[PDB]
Protein backbone atom coordinates (compact mmCIF):
# COMPACT_ATOMS: atom_id res chain seq x y z
CA UNK A 1 0.00 0.00 0.00
CA UNK A 2 1.85 2.89 -1.60
CA UNK A 3 1.65 6.26 0.72
CA UNK A 4 3.46 9.59 0.38
CA UNK A 5 4.61 11.08 3.61
CA UNK A 6 5.32 15.28 3.36
CA UNK A 7 8.12 16.44 5.23
CA UNK A 8 9.71 19.34 6.31
CA UNK A 9 13.89 19.93 6.62
CA UNK A 10 16.57 17.62 4.58
CA UNK A 11 17.90 16.63 8.13
CA UNK A 12 14.79 15.04 9.18
CA UNK A 13 14.41 13.54 5.13
CA UNK A 14 17.79 11.98 5.33
CA UNK A 15 17.40 10.66 8.34
CA UNK A 16 13.31 8.79 7.63
CA UNK A 17 15.16 8.05 4.48
CA UNK A 18 18.02 5.73 5.79
CA UNK A 19 15.29 4.35 8.87
CA UNK A 20 12.49 3.99 5.87
CA UNK A 21 15.02 1.63 3.56
CA UNK A 22 15.99 -0.41 6.28
CA UNK A 23 12.47 -1.28 7.44
CA UNK A 24 11.24 -1.60 4.14
CA UNK A 25 13.99 -4.38 3.61
CA UNK A 26 13.26 -6.26 6.61
CA UNK A 27 9.45 -6.35 6.05
CA UNK A 28 10.02 -8.47 2.93
CA UNK A 29 11.67 -11.41 4.97
CA UNK A 30 9.10 -13.88 6.67
CA UNK A 31 8.92 -14.24 10.31
CA UNK A 32 11.09 -17.27 10.26
CA UNK A 33 13.48 -15.41 8.93
CA UNK A 34 13.76 -12.41 11.16
CA UNK A 35 13.50 -15.63 13.96
CA UNK A 36 15.97 -17.14 12.81
CA UNK A 37 18.50 -14.21 12.33
CA UNK A 38 17.44 -12.69 15.82
CA UNK A 39 18.29 -16.42 17.32
CA UNK A 40 21.64 -16.12 15.52
CA UNK A 41 22.63 -12.75 16.55
CA UNK A 42 21.86 -13.96 20.47
CA UNK A 43 24.91 -16.70 19.87
CA UNK B 1 25.27 -31.72 14.17
CA UNK B 2 26.66 -31.97 10.29
CA UNK B 3 28.64 -28.85 9.32
CA UNK B 4 28.38 -30.47 5.53
CA UNK B 5 25.95 -28.23 4.20
CA UNK B 6 27.93 -25.01 5.45
CA UNK B 7 30.92 -26.41 4.07
CA UNK B 8 29.45 -26.55 0.50
CA UNK B 9 27.90 -23.33 0.36
CA UNK B 10 31.26 -22.14 1.58
CA UNK B 11 33.30 -24.03 -0.90
CA UNK B 12 30.44 -23.20 -4.03
CA UNK B 13 30.99 -19.31 -2.75
CA UNK B 14 34.83 -19.39 -2.58
CA UNK B 15 35.06 -21.74 -6.03
CA UNK B 16 36.77 -24.93 -4.57
CA UNK B 17 35.69 -27.06 -7.36
CA UNK B 18 37.61 -30.17 -5.75
CA UNK B 19 36.13 -29.68 -2.02
CA UNK B 20 32.34 -29.64 -3.90
CA UNK B 21 33.22 -32.78 -5.39
CA UNK B 22 34.35 -34.59 -2.25
CA UNK B 23 31.92 -32.81 -0.21
CA UNK B 24 28.77 -34.16 -2.23
CA UNK B 25 30.49 -37.59 -2.08
CA UNK B 26 30.52 -36.90 1.68
CA UNK B 27 26.76 -36.85 1.24
CA UNK B 28 26.57 -32.99 1.37
CA UNK B 29 23.02 -31.82 0.84
CA UNK B 30 22.97 -30.59 -2.84
CA UNK B 31 20.34 -27.49 -1.46
CA UNK B 32 21.43 -26.76 1.96
CA UNK B 33 20.33 -23.07 2.74
CA UNK B 34 21.77 -20.51 4.56
CA UNK B 35 19.43 -17.92 6.83
CA UNK B 36 18.75 -16.20 3.41
CA UNK B 37 18.01 -19.09 1.03
CA UNK B 38 21.48 -18.91 -0.54
CA UNK B 39 22.09 -22.23 -2.24
CA UNK B 40 25.56 -23.22 -3.41
CA UNK B 41 23.82 -22.74 -6.68
CA UNK B 42 23.06 -19.60 -5.79
CA UNK B 43 26.67 -18.59 -4.40
CA UNK B 44 28.09 -20.09 -7.58
CA UNK B 45 26.10 -18.50 -10.19
CA UNK B 46 26.97 -14.83 -8.20
CA UNK B 47 30.32 -15.42 -7.86
CA UNK B 48 31.25 -17.06 -11.06
CA UNK B 49 32.32 -20.64 -10.79
CA UNK B 50 31.10 -22.42 -14.09
CA UNK B 51 32.58 -25.75 -13.39
CA UNK B 52 30.68 -25.87 -9.43
CA UNK B 53 27.08 -25.04 -11.28
CA UNK B 54 27.37 -27.55 -13.74
CA UNK B 55 28.41 -30.17 -10.76
CA UNK B 56 25.58 -29.00 -8.86
CA UNK B 57 22.87 -28.76 -11.45
CA UNK B 58 23.60 -32.39 -12.49
CA UNK B 59 23.64 -33.90 -8.76
CA UNK B 60 19.99 -32.05 -8.29
CA UNK B 61 20.48 -28.27 -7.51
CA UNK B 62 17.48 -27.06 -7.97
CA UNK B 63 17.66 -24.43 -10.85
CA UNK B 64 15.30 -21.64 -9.46
CA UNK B 65 15.93 -22.06 -5.88
CA UNK B 66 14.72 -18.68 -4.35
CA UNK B 67 16.29 -16.94 -1.86
CA UNK B 68 14.12 -14.67 0.75
CA UNK B 69 13.75 -11.77 -1.98
CA UNK B 70 12.76 -14.00 -4.93
CA UNK B 71 16.20 -14.39 -6.12
CA UNK B 72 17.08 -17.02 -8.55
CA UNK B 73 20.52 -18.44 -9.74
CA UNK B 74 19.97 -16.81 -12.92
CA UNK B 75 19.16 -13.37 -11.58
CA UNK B 76 22.52 -13.48 -9.66
CA UNK B 77 24.58 -14.62 -12.71
CA UNK B 78 22.38 -11.87 -14.79
CA UNK B 79 23.45 -9.13 -12.27
CA UNK B 80 26.94 -10.21 -11.97
CA UNK B 81 27.62 -10.73 -15.66
CA UNK B 82 28.12 -14.20 -16.13
CA UNK B 83 27.58 -15.25 -19.48
CA UNK B 84 28.46 -18.75 -19.54
CA UNK B 85 26.42 -19.52 -16.28
CA UNK B 86 23.61 -17.85 -17.48
CA UNK B 87 23.57 -20.25 -21.00
CA UNK B 88 23.85 -22.97 -18.93
CA UNK B 89 21.26 -22.13 -16.27
CA UNK B 90 18.98 -21.70 -19.25
CA UNK B 91 19.86 -25.30 -20.83
CA UNK B 92 19.12 -26.53 -17.25
CA UNK B 93 15.46 -25.01 -17.26
CA UNK B 94 16.25 -21.90 -15.17
CA UNK B 95 13.03 -19.75 -15.41
CA UNK B 96 13.29 -16.54 -17.58
CA UNK B 97 10.25 -15.01 -16.67
CA UNK B 98 11.10 -15.43 -12.65
CA UNK B 99 10.34 -12.21 -10.83
CA UNK B 100 12.23 -11.42 -7.53
CA UNK B 101 9.84 -9.41 -4.79
CA UNK B 102 10.64 -6.46 -6.50
CA UNK B 103 9.05 -7.39 -9.58
CA UNK B 104 12.48 -8.06 -11.38
CA UNK B 105 13.15 -10.30 -14.07
CA UNK B 106 16.99 -11.75 -15.07
CA UNK B 107 16.36 -10.01 -18.09
CA UNK B 108 15.75 -6.47 -16.04
CA UNK B 109 18.95 -7.26 -13.65
CA UNK B 110 20.54 -7.42 -16.81
CA UNK B 111 19.83 -4.23 -18.72
CA UNK B 112 19.41 -2.08 -15.06
CA UNK B 113 23.46 -3.63 -14.77
CA UNK B 114 24.24 -2.72 -18.29
CA UNK B 115 25.19 -6.61 -19.04
CA UNK B 116 23.60 -6.21 -22.63
CA UNK B 117 24.90 -9.22 -24.05
CA UNK B 118 23.18 -11.44 -21.37
CA UNK B 119 20.15 -9.55 -21.67
CA UNK B 120 20.19 -10.35 -25.76
CA UNK B 121 20.64 -13.79 -24.74
CA UNK B 122 17.61 -13.90 -22.13
CA UNK B 123 15.17 -12.04 -24.44
CA UNK B 124 16.15 -14.42 -27.02
CA UNK B 125 15.60 -17.54 -24.38
CA UNK B 126 11.95 -15.95 -24.29
CA UNK C 1 7.26 24.70 -1.32
CA UNK C 2 10.21 23.10 1.11
CA UNK C 3 8.34 19.77 1.90
CA UNK C 4 10.03 17.34 0.55
CA UNK C 5 7.74 13.70 -0.14
CA UNK C 6 8.81 10.34 1.39
CA UNK C 7 6.87 7.39 -0.39
CA UNK C 8 6.20 4.23 1.85
CA UNK C 9 5.32 1.31 1.42
CA UNK C 10 2.95 -0.33 3.96
CA UNK C 11 0.58 1.37 7.10
CA UNK C 12 3.05 -0.26 9.76
CA UNK C 13 6.02 1.52 8.33
CA UNK C 14 4.35 4.41 7.60
CA UNK C 15 2.37 5.20 10.97
CA UNK C 16 5.94 4.32 12.34
CA UNK C 17 7.50 6.80 9.94
CA UNK C 18 4.91 9.87 10.69
CA UNK C 19 5.54 9.60 14.59
CA UNK C 20 8.94 10.06 14.26
CA UNK C 21 8.45 12.46 11.65
CA UNK C 22 6.11 14.52 14.32
CA UNK C 23 8.93 14.07 16.95
CA UNK C 24 11.89 15.70 14.74
CA UNK C 25 10.44 18.20 13.11
CA UNK C 26 8.54 19.74 16.50
CA UNK C 27 12.36 19.36 17.68
CA UNK C 28 13.47 21.73 15.00
CA UNK C 29 11.77 24.48 15.92
CA UNK C 30 13.82 24.60 18.87
CA UNK C 31 16.89 26.38 19.28
CA UNK C 32 20.27 24.81 19.82
CA UNK C 33 20.64 26.13 23.69
CA UNK C 34 17.02 24.41 24.59
CA UNK C 35 17.66 21.04 23.08
CA UNK C 36 21.05 21.30 24.66
CA UNK C 37 20.06 21.84 28.15
CA UNK C 38 17.79 19.21 27.68
CA UNK C 39 20.94 16.44 26.64
CA UNK C 40 22.88 17.76 29.72
CA UNK C 41 20.31 15.58 32.33
CA UNK C 42 20.92 12.55 29.65
CA UNK C 43 24.80 12.58 30.38
CA UNK C 44 24.43 12.45 33.82
CA UNK D 1 6.59 5.20 32.09
CA UNK D 2 8.98 1.94 32.54
CA UNK D 3 12.67 2.62 32.45
CA UNK D 4 14.02 0.19 29.71
CA UNK D 5 17.75 -0.49 28.30
CA UNK D 6 18.33 -1.00 24.53
CA UNK D 7 21.73 -2.71 23.61
CA UNK D 8 23.32 -1.15 20.88
CA UNK D 9 26.15 -2.16 18.44
CA UNK D 10 27.97 0.38 16.40
CA UNK D 11 27.88 4.54 17.64
CA UNK D 12 26.47 5.51 14.29
CA UNK D 13 23.21 3.43 14.97
CA UNK D 14 23.37 4.68 18.67
CA UNK D 15 23.56 8.42 17.79
CA UNK D 16 20.10 7.73 15.33
CA UNK D 17 18.18 6.13 17.87
CA UNK D 18 19.28 8.93 20.72
CA UNK D 19 18.28 11.66 18.55
CA UNK D 20 14.76 10.01 18.04
CA UNK D 21 14.52 8.77 21.55
CA UNK D 22 15.64 12.68 22.63
CA UNK D 23 12.54 13.99 20.24
CA UNK D 24 10.37 11.69 21.04
CA UNK D 25 10.80 12.20 24.92
CA UNK D 26 11.07 15.81 24.43
CA UNK D 27 8.07 15.95 22.64
CA UNK D 28 5.48 14.36 25.86
CA UNK D 29 6.95 17.94 27.30
CA UNK D 30 5.53 20.48 24.61
CA UNK D 31 2.35 22.16 25.38
CA UNK D 32 -0.89 20.75 23.76
CA UNK D 33 -1.54 23.45 22.00
CA UNK D 34 1.54 23.29 20.19
CA UNK D 35 1.08 19.77 19.45
CA UNK D 36 -2.80 20.47 17.84
CA UNK D 37 -1.48 23.58 15.85
CA UNK D 38 0.94 21.38 14.37
CA UNK D 39 -0.92 18.49 13.44
CA UNK D 40 -4.19 20.92 11.81
CA UNK D 41 -1.21 22.66 10.18
CA UNK D 42 -0.56 19.10 8.71
CA UNK D 43 -3.95 18.58 7.91
CA UNK D 44 -4.14 22.00 6.62
CA UNK D 45 -1.78 20.98 4.03
CA UNK D 46 -2.17 17.73 3.24
CA UNK D 47 -6.03 19.37 1.73
CA UNK D 48 -3.70 21.24 -0.50
CA UNK E 1 31.25 -0.56 20.26
CA UNK E 2 28.23 -1.72 23.28
CA UNK E 3 26.35 0.73 23.96
CA UNK E 4 22.90 1.32 25.96
CA UNK E 5 20.47 3.40 25.56
CA UNK E 6 18.12 3.84 28.58
CA UNK E 7 14.51 4.35 26.95
CA UNK E 8 11.17 5.88 29.33
CA UNK E 9 8.03 3.50 27.91
CA UNK E 10 7.57 0.05 26.31
CA UNK E 11 5.98 1.69 23.31
CA UNK E 12 9.00 3.90 22.42
CA UNK E 13 11.36 0.69 23.49
CA UNK E 14 9.65 -1.36 21.11
CA UNK E 15 9.96 1.15 18.04
CA UNK E 16 13.52 1.74 18.44
CA UNK E 17 13.81 -2.16 18.89
CA UNK E 18 12.43 -2.29 15.58
CA UNK E 19 14.77 0.23 13.80
CA UNK E 20 17.64 -0.67 15.34
CA UNK E 21 17.08 -4.53 14.63
CA UNK E 22 15.97 -3.49 10.40
CA UNK E 23 19.53 -1.00 10.81
CA UNK E 24 21.62 -3.52 12.11
CA UNK E 25 19.98 -6.60 9.49
CA UNK E 26 20.57 -3.99 6.39
CA UNK E 27 24.83 -4.61 6.86
CA UNK E 28 23.92 -8.33 5.92
CA UNK E 29 22.31 -8.07 2.84
CA UNK E 30 24.29 -8.64 -0.07
CA UNK E 31 24.50 -5.51 -2.57
CA UNK E 32 22.47 -6.89 -5.34
CA UNK E 33 19.35 -6.91 -2.81
CA UNK E 34 20.15 -2.98 -1.47
CA UNK E 35 21.32 -1.84 -5.13
CA UNK E 36 18.04 -3.31 -6.76
CA UNK E 37 15.89 -1.69 -3.72
CA UNK E 38 17.17 1.66 -4.14
CA UNK E 39 16.72 1.64 -8.23
CA UNK E 40 12.87 0.44 -7.90
CA UNK E 41 12.59 3.97 -5.28
CA UNK E 42 13.90 5.80 -7.98
CA UNK E 43 12.40 4.13 -10.86
CA UNK E 44 8.88 5.17 -9.10
CA UNK E 45 10.03 8.43 -7.47
CA UNK E 46 10.22 10.01 -11.25
CA UNK E 47 6.78 8.17 -12.21
CA UNK E 48 5.67 10.03 -9.05
CA UNK F 1 15.97 31.34 39.79
CA UNK F 2 13.91 30.27 42.61
CA UNK F 3 12.18 33.36 42.96
CA UNK F 4 11.61 32.92 38.97
CA UNK F 5 10.82 29.46 38.55
CA UNK F 6 8.20 30.23 41.70
CA UNK F 7 7.00 33.22 39.87
CA UNK F 8 5.96 30.61 37.05
CA UNK F 9 4.01 28.09 39.33
CA UNK F 10 2.00 30.46 41.05
CA UNK F 11 1.17 32.44 37.73
CA UNK F 12 0.29 29.17 36.58
CA UNK F 13 -1.35 27.84 39.71
CA UNK F 14 -3.62 31.78 39.60
CA UNK F 15 -1.99 31.93 43.47
CA UNK F 16 -2.76 35.75 43.42
CA UNK F 17 -0.90 36.86 46.90
CA UNK F 18 2.28 34.65 46.33
CA UNK F 19 2.64 36.45 42.73
CA UNK F 20 2.34 39.96 44.99
CA UNK F 21 4.74 38.36 47.40
CA UNK F 22 7.33 36.53 44.99
CA UNK F 23 7.33 40.35 43.28
CA UNK F 24 7.88 42.32 46.67
CA UNK F 25 10.50 39.94 46.85
CA UNK F 26 12.45 40.95 43.65
CA UNK F 27 10.83 37.99 41.23
CA UNK F 28 11.94 38.90 37.91
CA UNK F 29 8.26 39.65 35.50
CA UNK F 30 9.98 38.45 32.79
CA UNK F 31 11.42 34.96 33.74
CA UNK F 32 10.76 32.16 31.58
CA UNK F 33 11.07 28.37 31.55
CA UNK F 34 13.25 26.47 29.30
CA UNK F 35 10.63 27.19 26.14
CA UNK F 36 10.12 30.78 27.06
CA UNK F 37 6.98 30.94 29.10
CA UNK F 38 6.72 33.94 31.23
CA UNK F 39 4.31 34.15 33.89
CA UNK F 40 2.48 36.13 31.41
CA UNK F 41 1.81 33.76 29.24
CA UNK F 42 0.69 31.31 31.71
CA UNK F 43 -1.58 33.44 33.53
CA UNK F 44 -3.11 34.59 30.22
CA UNK F 45 -3.23 30.66 29.81
CA UNK F 46 -4.53 29.60 32.39
CA UNK F 47 -7.08 32.15 32.68
CA UNK F 48 -5.70 34.29 35.80
CA UNK F 49 -7.56 38.06 34.83
CA UNK F 50 -5.85 39.86 38.38
CA UNK F 51 -2.20 38.24 37.80
CA UNK F 52 -2.24 39.52 33.98
CA UNK F 53 -3.11 43.15 35.56
CA UNK F 54 -0.38 43.02 38.38
CA UNK F 55 2.22 41.23 36.06
CA UNK F 56 1.57 43.73 33.40
CA UNK F 57 1.72 46.39 35.84
CA UNK F 58 5.12 45.22 37.02
CA UNK F 59 6.89 45.59 33.57
CA UNK F 60 5.61 41.63 32.10
CA UNK F 61 6.29 41.74 28.49
CA UNK F 62 2.98 41.98 26.69
CA UNK F 63 4.70 40.53 23.18
CA UNK F 64 7.00 37.79 24.76
CA UNK F 65 7.66 34.75 22.34
CA UNK F 66 8.06 30.94 23.45
CA UNK F 67 10.28 28.72 20.94
CA UNK F 68 7.25 28.54 18.71
CA UNK F 69 6.31 31.97 18.40
CA UNK F 70 3.30 31.74 21.08
CA UNK F 71 2.53 34.87 22.50
CA UNK F 72 0.29 35.34 25.94
CA UNK F 73 -2.59 36.81 23.59
CA UNK F 74 -2.48 33.61 21.11
CA UNK F 75 -2.76 31.26 24.53
CA UNK F 76 -5.70 33.67 25.87
CA UNK F 77 -7.08 33.64 22.19
CA UNK F 78 -6.81 29.73 22.03
CA UNK F 79 -7.88 28.81 25.38
CA UNK F 80 -11.24 31.41 25.62
CA UNK F 81 -10.62 33.98 28.25
CA UNK F 82 -12.19 36.94 26.75
CA UNK F 83 -11.31 39.60 29.67
CA UNK F 84 -7.48 39.04 29.10
CA UNK F 85 -7.29 39.51 25.50
CA UNK F 86 -9.41 42.71 25.97
CA UNK F 87 -6.67 43.15 28.92
CA UNK F 88 -3.55 42.48 26.81
CA UNK F 89 -4.66 44.03 23.72
CA UNK F 90 -5.05 47.60 25.59
CA UNK F 91 -1.60 47.15 27.08
CA UNK F 92 -0.34 46.99 23.13
CA UNK F 93 -0.52 42.86 22.44
CA UNK F 94 0.47 42.09 18.29
CA UNK F 95 -2.97 41.57 16.99
CA UNK F 96 -0.78 40.45 14.00
CA UNK F 97 1.80 37.92 15.65
CA UNK F 98 2.17 34.86 13.77
CA UNK F 99 3.51 32.09 15.59
CA UNK F 100 6.04 29.37 14.00
CA UNK F 101 3.44 27.82 12.46
CA UNK F 102 1.59 31.10 10.45
CA UNK F 103 -1.18 31.23 13.17
CA UNK F 104 -2.49 34.69 14.67
CA UNK F 105 -4.35 34.91 18.15
CA UNK F 106 -7.59 35.08 15.39
CA UNK F 107 -6.35 32.21 13.55
CA UNK F 108 -6.20 30.08 16.85
CA UNK F 109 -9.63 31.47 18.57
CA UNK F 110 -11.17 30.11 15.16
CA UNK F 111 -9.16 27.08 15.18
CA UNK F 112 -11.12 26.88 18.76
CA UNK F 113 -14.48 28.33 18.32
CA UNK F 114 -13.93 31.19 20.28
CA UNK F 115 -15.97 33.14 17.77
CA UNK F 116 -16.96 36.66 20.52
CA UNK F 117 -12.73 36.77 20.58
CA UNK F 118 -12.25 36.27 16.90
CA UNK F 119 -14.39 39.38 16.46
CA UNK F 120 -12.55 41.41 19.29
CA UNK F 121 -9.60 40.40 17.50
CA UNK F 122 -10.78 41.25 13.78
CA UNK F 123 -12.45 45.11 14.50
CA UNK F 124 -8.52 45.05 16.41
CA UNK F 125 -6.98 43.97 13.37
Amino acid sequence: ELLYLPVRGRETYEMLLKIKESLELMQYLPQHTIETYRQQQQQ
Amino acid sequence: GSDLGKKLLEAARAGQDDEVRILMANGADVNAADWLGYTPLHLAAWYGHLEIVEVLLKTGADVNARDAYGITPLHLAAYYGHLEIVEVLLKHGADVNAQDKFGKTPFDLAIDNGNEDIAEVLQKAA
